[PDB]
């Protein structure tokens, strides 16, 4: 039966929240941030859209971060705990067959009006119907309804479906009136279309003015409402944020040596090591920072992705072969200054990464699926090849081509052929960007080698986007980020229902019974126990299909940036809070 | 994001 609700004012999937009902504020902020300054930004790409929830054309990062706000705030300090941001708390029964957010008084949009449970059922609707990642996570959400003057009440299809609690604080809810509204033109306002008009919300800036595809200046808002809320102390302190975007890499990195962006997260080893020849840099005006931080408690694979839904990748002895023609030793070495670690799990650098042989309650899930899963599962642990030496390089060449023999392909001329047909085996590596050219390059040169004709094609952010979310590709440099606390978002990576629908992270196609089964395990997990050997179990079987090859990654941000900007003296544990904890020192020097 | 050579 229902009993008497039970309150709360934060919820974790794992371990307890470590701030109490009524903390003042997070405790790595400064909570005598000034409010005050500009912060210059870059992001790469370009922009034609402020609509933050349709997942249609190229929208600015900084619309959903600054202008709108989620039922509840994610500490940067643990691993999953959220606070309530606009909901003041949560209730949910022992079953998890529902969740009600009670909404804050004192909630209010940009315009003065109050952040109702209308606004909440209007925004969840809107995001199943318009984002297909926010369509994927709360396919187990039925629906949302008003149950009360600031209630509002969501309810689940299945019981023990722990996170939803936890994972429907993480939508941003947007003005019913507004979206229902009309513009000044007198045209009816459109959800399911892009917009270039400047879009309101609850949240602590505004959009103050703008050009559109090149720049956004996001102003502070005295009068936001959350300005002393507990997550908020500390935090939202330059008065204005300009958003510049650029195309060209070379070029934004231009704008930083000048001093015209004032942070920039370096991504490439090479230039972290070669491009800071400039005066700012050796008399303190620029810092540089190696931070660990936001990749604690967070697994990863960054690989090179085929795309199984074209026939030239449907066989695993091919996607196998085209791992024994990668050598990362070669890479790491002569061009990534020995700074990278091969990534040999989905979940690469937290504890549900699979290794070994399967044992204990891991090895029971998978032997209750033995008859649907890869027999290697069982016997062999999963490894990369590696490249030692000359001769090692030219024999694991031998052995992708006896892998592409077994598939029936063979060498004719130097070309690698079908061996029935006579067409040459060739495809395209998509890249949205010429930055990833380099690091590329050395993979086409090996696969050319043993006959195969692979080209770079690079395009674009915005025609990259585009055939993304179509699947328009062979293969592409892709990346998938995984928490500690697997669930809901898992059939988005590799679910059977995720292959033929747009807009999917399902890159490679992935569609598996028992991996299928492995997700609904992993989101219906009774205890962490259970959570942990399921996810290990997943994470071995998608690595007996060679799905991918894996590529590499560090356990670092490069960031650097001018030494206007403060930041807290220490960040918090799980990230950088940046640029919401930081602030202008110009401003503190009054 | 992604991390290249
Ligand atoms: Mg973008
Ligand atoms: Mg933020």
């Amino acid at each position: 039966m229902e009993e008497q609700p039970v309150w709360h004012h934060a919820t974790s999937s794992i371990g307890e929240p470590k701030y109490k009902d009524g903390f003042a504020r997070f405790d790595y902020v400064n909570p005598d941030a000034p409010k005050g300054g500009e912060l210059r930004l870059s992001e790469s790409g370009t922009f034609d859209s402020f609509n933050p929830i349709l997942a249609k054309g190229e929208v600015a990062t900084g619309v959903s971060s600054l202008v709108f706000e989620t039922l509840l705030k994610s500490a940067e300090d643990e691993i999953t705990t959220s606070y309530g941001l606009l909901a003041e708390g949560i209730s949910y029964p022992d079953d998890i067959s529902s969740a009600t957010f009670r909404l804050r008084a004192e909630a209010k949009w940009a315009d003065g009006k109050p952040v109702t449970p209308e606004d909440v059922v209007f925004s969840f609707d809107m995001v199943k119907e318009h984002n297909p990642l926010f369509s994927n996570y709360y396919r187990h959400v039925i629906s949302a309804e008003k149950t009360g003057e600031r209630d509002v009440t969501f309810r689940f299809d299945e019981k023990n479906n722990h996170e939803l609690p936890n994972i429907l604080g993480q939508f941003p809810i947007l003005p019913k009136h507004w979206w229902e509204g009309q513009d000044a033109k007198g045209s009816k306002r459109d959800i399911s279309r892009t917009t270039l008009e400047p879009v309101m919300g609850s949240g602590p800036y505004k959009i103050a003015s703008f050009q559109a595809g090149g720049s956004i200046r996001f102003e502070l808002r005295d009068d936001y409402w959350g300005k002393d809320l507990n997550v908020n102390v500390g935090r939202y302190n330059f008065r204005t944020i300009n958003y510049a975007f650029f195309s060209d890499r070379s070029v934004q990195f231009e704008a930083f040596r000048a001093g015209n962006v004032d942070f920039y997260q370096d991504n490439s080893a090479s230039h972290w090591a070669t491009a800071y020849d400039f005066p700012a840099m050796k008399d303190g005006r620029v810092i540089r920072e190696e931070i660990e931080n936001p990749l604690r408690a967070t697994g990863i694979m960054q690989a090179f992705v085929p795309n199984m839904r074209r026939e030239k990748f449907k066989d695993q002895r091919v996607r196998q072969a085209l791992n024994y023609a990668f050598d990362f030793e070669d890479l790491n070495r002569s061009l990534a200054h020995n700074a990278f670690q091969r990534v040999d799990s989905y979940f690469w650098g937290t504890e549900l990464a699979s290794s070994g042989l399967p044992e204990g309650r891991e090895k029971e899930i998978l032997e209750e699926l033995k008859d649907k899963v890869p027999a290697a599962v069982f016997t062999t642990p999963y490894k990369n090849p590696v490249n030692g030496d000359p001769q090692k390089v030219r024999d694991n060449l031998r052995k992708a081509l006896a892998l592409f023999k077994e598939a029936g392909y063979e060498l004719k001329g130097s070309r690698l052929v079908n061996a029935k047909t006579g067409e040459p085996f060739s495809f395209e590596i998509l890249l949205s960007n010429p930055t990833f050219e380099r690091t590329v390059t050395p993979f086409v040169n090996s696969v050319r080698k043993i006959g195969i004709d692979a080209r770079i094609r690079t395009v674009d952010d915005s025609q990259y986007t585009n055939r993304v979310r179509s699947y328009d590709y062979d293969m592409i440099y892709g990346i998938w980020a995984q928490t500690l606390v697997p669930g809901n978002e898992q059939s988005d990576y590799w679910g059977s229902a995720s292959v033929n629908q747009p807009g999917s992270r399902n890159y490679a196609g992935i569609a598996d019974p028992a991996i299928d089964e492995l997700i609904r395990r992993i989101v219906f997990a009774p205890n962490r126990e259970e959570l942990v050997a399921t996810t290990r179990a997943l994470d071995r079987v998608l690595l007996a299909h060679h799905y991918v090859v894996p590529l590499f990654y560090s356990k670092a941000l490069r960031v650097a940036y001018w030494n206007h900007l403060a930041r807290p003296k220490e960040l918090p544990y799980y990230g950088m809070d940046f640029p919401d904890a930081w602030w202008s020192k110009n401003t503190a020097a009054k | 994001g992604s991390d290249v050579a």
